[PDB]
């Protein structure tokens, strides 16, 4: 049983550019096809009746991607990128978020441009995201716990369809939808103004800062 | 009798012998009125990678190299 | 004196029978014969008219399920009679190690396994008729063409499924028998 | 006649002497380092390997090969996927790899 | 540097059923957008431009790892297949020769509909529904490819090619192919370009049985 | 010490050996004489020394500052035929199609041997005015594939060709791939398939 | 099963063909008198013939008898037997259109030429997508002279002069790498005719006229194009049963080339199908690979599959995942660190401990003591263990690589500690020097490339999995 969230403002009042048809056609259309279907698929119990997470990876047997994978990690994908966008995004980090984002991506007038390009030069319908790296691979192993010093770094990683990046190792902090869906009724076929205007005011650095001390936290827990 | 041959490769049929092996799981074949064996001269090698290997159909090779010990 | 190694033959009967012998040799002289009279069942016969054993079991591994002994071109051959004859592979086809043959040499009335009997019989079933050596491995490698290393001079299952093999071939079509008389068959001490 | 560099035939793309507009862009500053000296390292790449040679040499030898290619300072090599080379390292040697999946 | 080539009818031929606006921007931007950056790629390069078409998209594309030229090529080289693979008012029915070979291989054309339409129905994210032949088994069967995967790589002749990329079907039907599906097989397709196709590969397959001499 | 692969394959695998042809399998018979003269060539309109053959009609050539139609035969020649199958015994040439769309795909440039011969098969002086019959091939009617036993004499006192199956037809020469025939009565039994790899002692017929 | 599908299998599976044999008169009569029996009499009409013909003086009867007069009497038994198959007919499809555009392989590699010439030269292959209607090839222009070829008169002038300066450069490799003559050849020596056309002026879409003038069994018909290279259209096997009837020496066709190739690796580098006529309705066995050439100069066979683009040697498959597996933590450098650290502590006992075997002690400045060379190490030395001779390792190491310095000063200070905990017996905690430092610090170093790569794979396997791409290499 998995609901379909309302996006957590109102469609009309985010419409200086971005027109409601998208929020009623990227979502309600595909986001609640995804819902449904997933549900449908998980109706009987397939040991997954209601688990956290919408299970994803327990789908995903290290590839050989179950049915129910392609949709609830889209859905979970649509679920978080929702939540990534605020009427009005412009803005930018602050404390803790502009310090890691200094320490790893040169300065914040370099990252905003290395992540269009991340968003800009991929092929086909994806996704791109800022994540929060992590450690712990599997076993087989050296010194793995790498006696050295904090890396823990910040990387943006852009992947392909329904691919997620917790699949392997990652922490999502922040997520950009590039299928041509979800800008062609503003944009046609141009990604760059679409990514463009979408980092100029359309995303809440908040939530990002709350996804990054989370991430922060859980690494925390890891460790003990 | 028997023959005993004395070239290798190959035979050519080319009339008046049947085309089904008599004791199934065999190789004798049966004359109706006559004919002629013939023997295309050739080198015949025994290899049992050939379907993968390199050495395609009609390629020219000198058989003391690399590629003729792939097969051989 | 013979060589080890597999000698074919054939000495017609007075019905009119042809006898599609396999005989084998070892170093010591341990004849372990396979027969087919007319598409008939292949037995190891292994001295008289006695014990005619049918089955190719392993004393260790031998798949006699399937899956390795279609090798050539079929293993129906009768197959197991009723899909099985008995029972099936597990680790004889009757258990008790080598079916219910495995301690069937002489006796005073019914055989029951024992450790003296099993030494015995272990001359006829490996140690007496599986020593073929070098000349014997040698022989059966030729014969058979087929690659073992030849270090390996004992009685492995791909030899008598080749053997087997061969023998039921002769019938159809292609094959010849060996001479006893020949010089590659026989060796100097 | 000339025959095809063995730096193209494995398709390896090599931009020798690298411009420095070229490497911001591409941020070869945040890549792990990796040393040598006198080596002989077999490596059989089960991904794409953007390397910065920062002083020294390598002479590449794919396997099984009889020839070799050779780098120096300055060099972009990508050796790719599937690749089984047998880099041969002479005297230091310094680099900056940063592996690449399908992508970018 | 190969120029556009220019679908075989005007781009309001097909106003019922796909829009003008749709083939100008799926022809005048996309497809030249394309071919532009192939172009700019291909200046560089002078031995990617002493090979053929074919070649371009069998060579950039490795044996498996593409090159930074396999994207824009096959993209090129898909989207003229995509516009030699209609005609105005076309549709329904085949027409001799096809029909055998659909009816022997698949069984009868309301078969192959319902094949075609589950085949184009199975595909996730942006990709490519065919009908292509097959070599070494001379059997037609519909064949799927994601992003720009041709079937030639691996030795199969295109007969029909479907775009099912998001960028084709937004302007008129939105977020649900079973229109689009369903207009390009009902009153889209062409037969005859299929037929044309099918008749040019047999030059390369031959879908036949030998004169054997009674002797 | 060279030679020619030869795969048996044929789409079967039993066990799968392969020949090797080397000089000392195949020779070739010496010079002869036949005819080589069957020809359809056209009228040349030497345009930079590139050729712009046309026959019928005069020079047609066209706008967009590139093209030569160099057109020839065509459905003019056609009586009520059919455009799909039923035409794939005597196929047609160049089938891009033109039927149902009604639109002509320019092919490539016509870059080829230039030929002549103006006076036919009369370059010095020679001529064939006679009768429709009394018409065949010369002394290379000899065909593909076709066994050529021993002591075979093409011409009178001529080569006396060997034992083998003929190779090439070149225009004067013939390669012969050598062979050995073998007598086989009724009653005999042939020992192996078609192309049966035929080893050095192995017999062939009891 | 019956002689009308085994007969089948023969055909389709073995290749099998009735090529009709030229028996002569004495072996003619063999198999028409074998019929009837041992000995017996001869009454079977046409072997009576047979019979009669193997005296000379009745054949002479026999062909005057019916005419021919003599050298047609020889030629009429090469004669094809059996389904004479009726005469080929070529239609066509409508007019031949042309474009005359400069191939796009030009210049040749290592040919140099004024780029603006050829950026000229190039509009014309992207003018190669217009079509055209039967409607304004009605306006046919018609007036024999005034062609507006242009970019084509440049690319033949560029290629004039790469033909007049190459030209004996050609010919004196293709006399150096190919030893005898072969259709598909250069065509060098004697049968070089001036003017000729080269391997640069063909391309893949012309269409082309040539005479036929070798047929062969295994490869197909060579037809002479008009270049040095001739073409090569694809035949094989029993197919030639039918062909053979519509294809004869000396027929002028028309055909369209498929791919041209490098003549050093591939055997035939010109590639045609037949245009007029047509056989494709005939043709049933095809070549997969084209065929190449194995040189002694290809020392490597996986660099070979590269040139001619053929699928790898195959390996047996592993069976493990290759993608959960022990990291690898060794370093190369490791294993001569070993020797360097080896060498310093083997000089330096036999210096300070033992100062006076070498009178001073100048480990800041030391030289060698014997010549050493790079190439040369056979260190086995059978080192025995009272029991039998087997290899140690006993290397050389001279100086040149070695710093003495660094373990110089270093030892001194560790000697002074176990010298002064003598008193007070404070554990002596020394367990790594300089260069046991450095072996954890390389094999570190050589963690972490282990640790990207298999992070890399874990991105990698998903997307290729999403999308279909293969994991493992074909073949
Ligand atoms: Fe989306």
């Amino acid at each position: 049983k998995f609901d379909l969230n309302p996006p957590p403002y109102p469609i009309d009042a985010l419409e200086p550019h971005m027109s409601k048809q998208t929020f009623e056609y990227h979502w309600g259309k595909h986001h609640r096809a995804y819902v449904d279907n997933l549900n449908k698929q998980i109706v009987g119990t397939e040991l997954d009746g209601l688990p956290l997470e919408e299970v994803v990876r327990i789908t995903y047997n290290k590839g050989d991607m179950l049915p129910a994978f392609n949709n609830a990690a889209q859905a979970w994908n649509h679920e978080f990128f929702w939540e990534s966008m605020k009427p009005g995004g412009g803005g930018k980090p602050s404390g803790e978020l502009l310090a890691q984002i200094e320490k790893d991506f040169g300065s914040f007038e370099a990252f905003t441009t290395e992540f269009k390009t991340a968003a800009a030069t991929q092929f086909g319908s994806g996704w791109a995201w800022l994540v929060y790296k992590a450690n712990k691979l599997d076993v087989g192993n050296a010194v793995n716990p790498k006696p050295s010093e904090d890396d823990k770094k910040l990387v943006v990683v852009k992947s392909p369809n329904a691919v997620n990046p917790l699949v392997w190792d990652y922490y999502p902090i922040l997520t950009v939808d590039v299928w041509e869906h979800a800008y062609y009724l503003d944009f046609q076929n141009r990604r760059p103004d679409y990514l463009s205007i979408f980092m100029e005011n359309l995303v809440s650095w908040d939530a990002v800062n709350a996804r990054y001390e989370a991430a922060k936290a859980f690494a925390t827990e890891r460790e003990e | 009798k028997h023959i005993y041959s004395d070239s290798e490769g190959e035979m050519h049929w080319s009339t008046d012998v049947y085309h089904a092996p008599e004791f199934t799981y065999g190789n004798v074949h049966l004359l109706p009125k006559t004919s002629h064996l013939w023997v295309l001269s050739g080198k015949p090698y025994r290899s049992s990678v050939v379907p993968f290997s390199l050495s395609k159909d009609q390629d020219q090779m000198n058989t003391h190299s690399l590629s003729f010990e792939q097969i051989y | 004196l013979q060589s080890p190694g597999i000698y074919y033959r054939s000495e017609l009967d007075h019905n009119g029978i042809s006898v599609y012998t396999g005989t084998i040799i070892s170093d010591w002289g341990g004849r372990s014969e396979l027969e087919i009279d007319r598409k008939a069942r292949i037995w190891a016969r292994v001295s008289r008219k006695q014990k005619i054993s049918i089955l190719v079991l392993s004393s260790a591994m031998g798949s006699n399920l399937r899956e390795i002994l279609d090798n050539v071109c079929y293993p129906e051959i009768f197959l197991s009679f009723l899909n099985d004859k008995e029972k099936k592979k597990i680790g004889s086809k009757e258990n008790a190690i080598l079916e219910f043959y495995q301690q069937f040499a002489c006796v005073g009335g019914d055989p029951v396994f024992s450790e003296s009997l099993c030494k015995d019989l272990q001359k006829k079933f490996f140690q007496q008729r599986c020593e073929l050596g070098r000349i014997g491995r040698r022989n059966m490698n030729r014969r058979l063409n087929l690659d073992i290393p030849e270090n390996n001079t004992f009685l492995l299952p791909r030899d008598i499924l080749a053997a087997a093999d061969h023998l039921i071939g002769m019938k159809f079509g292609m094959g010849t028998l060996d001479d006893m008389n020949h010089l590659k068959h026989k060796r100097i001490r | 006649r000339i025959e095809k560099p063995l730096e193209e035939l494995y398709k390896i793309r090599v931009e020798r002497k690298v411009s420095p507009e070229r490497l911001n862009e591409l941020g070869v500053s945040r890549w792990t380092t990796w040393k040598t000296g006198k080596c002989r390292l077999p490596w059989d790449w089960h991904v794409d390997q953007l390397v910065y040679i920062e002083e020294g040499e390598v002479r590449v030898v794919p396997e099984g090969s009889k020839h070799y290619m050779s780098f120096k300072a300055g060099d972009l090599v990508r050796y790719p996927k599937w690749f089984e080379a047998d880099l041969w390292f002479n005297a230091f040697y310094q680099e900056r790899y940063s592996f690449r999946a399908y992508g970018d | 540097y190969y120029g556009l080539k220019k679908p075989p009818y005007n781009l309001d031929a097909l106003e019922p059923y796909m829009s003008q606006k749709t083939l100008e921007s799926h022809w005048g931007v996309q497809h030249r957008n394309y071919l532009e950056a192939l172009n700019r790629h291909l200046s560089r390069s002078d031995t990617l431009y002493g090979h053929t078409m074919d070649e371009l998209v069998k060579v950039t594309y490795n044996y498996g790892n593409p090159l930074p030229e396999f994207n824009d090529a096959a993209q090129v080289w898909n989207h003229d297949f995509f516009w030699e693979s209609m005609q105005p008012g076309g549709g329904e029915s085949p027409t001799l020769g096809l029909l055998q070979q659909i009816e022997k291989d698949f069984g009868s054309f309301p078969n192959f509909k319902e094949k075609f339409i589950e085949a184009a129905m199975t595909l996730f994210g942006s990709g490519w529904v065919w009908l292509v032949l097959k070599r070494k088994e001379k059997q037609l069967a519909v064949v799927k490819t994601s992003n720009a995967v041709t079937p030639i790589l691996w030795d199969d002749i295109p007969i029909i090619c479907l775009d099912l990329w998001e960028h084709a079907y937004y302007l008129d039907y939105k977020n649900d192919r079973a229109e689009y599906v369903n207009v390009f097989m009902n009153h889209l397709v062409s037969w005859h370009a299929a037929t044309a196709r099918l008749a040019r590969a047999q030059a390369f397959v031959n879908l036949g049985e030998p004169k054997i001499p009674v002797a | 010490n060279q030679g020619t692969v030869r795969t048996l394959l044929g789409i079967n695998k039993e066990c799968q050996f392969f020949l090797i042809l080397s000089s000392s399998n195949c020779f070739r018979i010496g010079p002869f004489k036949g005819v080589k003269y069957p020809k359809e060539l056209i009228k040349k309109d030497p345009l930079i020394p590139i050729r712009n053959s046309f026959g019928p009609l005069g020079t047609a050539l066209q706008i967009a500052n590139f093209f030569s139609f160099y057109y020839l035969i065509t459905h003019n020649q056609i009586l009520v035929t059919n455009y799909l199958q039923l035409d794939n015994l005597k196929q047609t040439f160049q089938p891009f199609k033109f039927q149902y769309y009604l639109m002509d795909e320019n092919g490539r440039i016509y870059n080829p041997d230039p030929c002549s011969n103006i006076i036919f098969n009369p370059f010095k002086l020679n001529w064939y005015f006679l009768h429709y019959h009394f018409c065949e091939e010369t002394s290379t009617k000899i065909d593909l594939g076709q066994f050529v036993c021993e002591n075979v004499c093409i011409t009178k006192k001529g080569t006396h060709l060997k034992s083998g199956q003929v190779l090439i037809v070149q225009f004067d020469s013939v390669v012969i791939r050598s062979a050995k025939p073998y007598l086989a009565t009724p009653g005999a039994t042939l020992h192996g398939h078609y192309g049966e790899i035929i080893y050095e002692g192995d017999t062939l017929v009891t | 099963e019956t002689e009308e599908e085994a007969r089948k299998r023969n055909w389709v599976e073995r290749g099998w063909a009735p090529w009709e044999e030229i028996l002569s008169p004495e072996a003619d009569f063999a198999r028409k008198s074998l019929n009837e029996g041992e000995e017996v009499a001869l009454k079977n009409p046409d072997t009576i013939e047979a019979f009669k013909m193997l005296k000379p003086s009745y054949r002479k009867k026999k062909m005057e008898e019916m005419g021919l007069t003599e050298d047609e009497y020889y030629a009429r038994q090469f004669d094809i037997k059996g389904e004479i198959l009726d005469p080929l007919e070529t239609y066509w499809d409508g007019p031949l259109v042309v474009r005359h555009v400069a191939p796009r392989d030009w210049p040749p590699p290592g040919w140099e030429v004024d780029r603006k010439e050829l950026e000229f030269i190039r509009e014309g292959h992207k003018m190669m997508a217009e079509r055209v209607d039967m409607k304004e090839l009605d306006n046919v222009i018609r007036e024999k002279e005034g062609m507006c070829m242009d970019r084509y008169k440049v690319f033949l002038k560029q290629y004039q002069e790469w033909v007049e300066f190459n030209k004996d450069k050609l010919e004196e490799e293709s006399y150096e790498h190919d030893q005898d003559y072969h259709p598909g050849r250069r065509k060098r020596g004697k049968d070089y005719e001036e003017g000729m056309y080269e391997l640069p002026f063909y391309y893949p879409g012309q269409i082309c006229l040539g005479k036929v003038t070798t047929l062969h069994l295994y490869q197909g018909a060579f037809v002479d194009v008009g270049g040095v290279y001739e073409g090569w259209v694809p035949i094989k096997g029993n197919d030639w049963y039918w062909i053979r009837q519509h294809i004869k020496v000396g027929m002028h066709v028309m055909v369209e080339i498929l791919a041209k190739r490098d003549p050093y690796r591939f055997r035939f580098p010109l590639e045609l199908r037949f245009v007029d006529p047509n056989i494709d309705h005939l043709l049933f066995q095809r070549f997969e690979y084209p065929p190449i050439f194995h040189r002694d100069e290809d020392t490597n066979l996986d660099e070979l599959r590269r040139d001619c683009r053929r699928p790898p040697f195959p390996r047996k498959d592993p069976g493990v995942k290759v993608e959960e597996e022990p990291l690898l933590s060794d370093h190369p450098y490791v294993d001569k660190l070993w020797q360097i650290n080896v060498a310093e502590q083997m000089i330096l006992d036999d210096m300070e401990a033992n100062p006076d075997k070498y009178k001073g002690k100048k480990l800041s400045e030391l030289t060698d003591e014997e010549e050493f060379d790079e190439e040369h190490s056979v260190e086995y030395t059978k080192v025995q263990y009272k029991k039998s001779l087997l290899p140690k390792t006993i290397l050389k190491t001279s100086v040149k690589e070695l710093d003495l310095e660094s373990a110089f000063a270093e030892r001194q200070l560790h000697n002074r500690l176990q010298k002064e905990a003598e008193e007070r017996g404070e554990d002596y905690k020394v367990d790594k020097l300089r260069r046991n430092i450095e072996m954890d610090e390389y094999d570190f170093i050589h963690w972490r490339r282990s640790f990207e790569e298999r992070e890399a794979l874990l991105r990698d396997i998903s997307c290729r999995q999403a999308l279909g791409l293969p994991l493992q290499e074909p073949g």
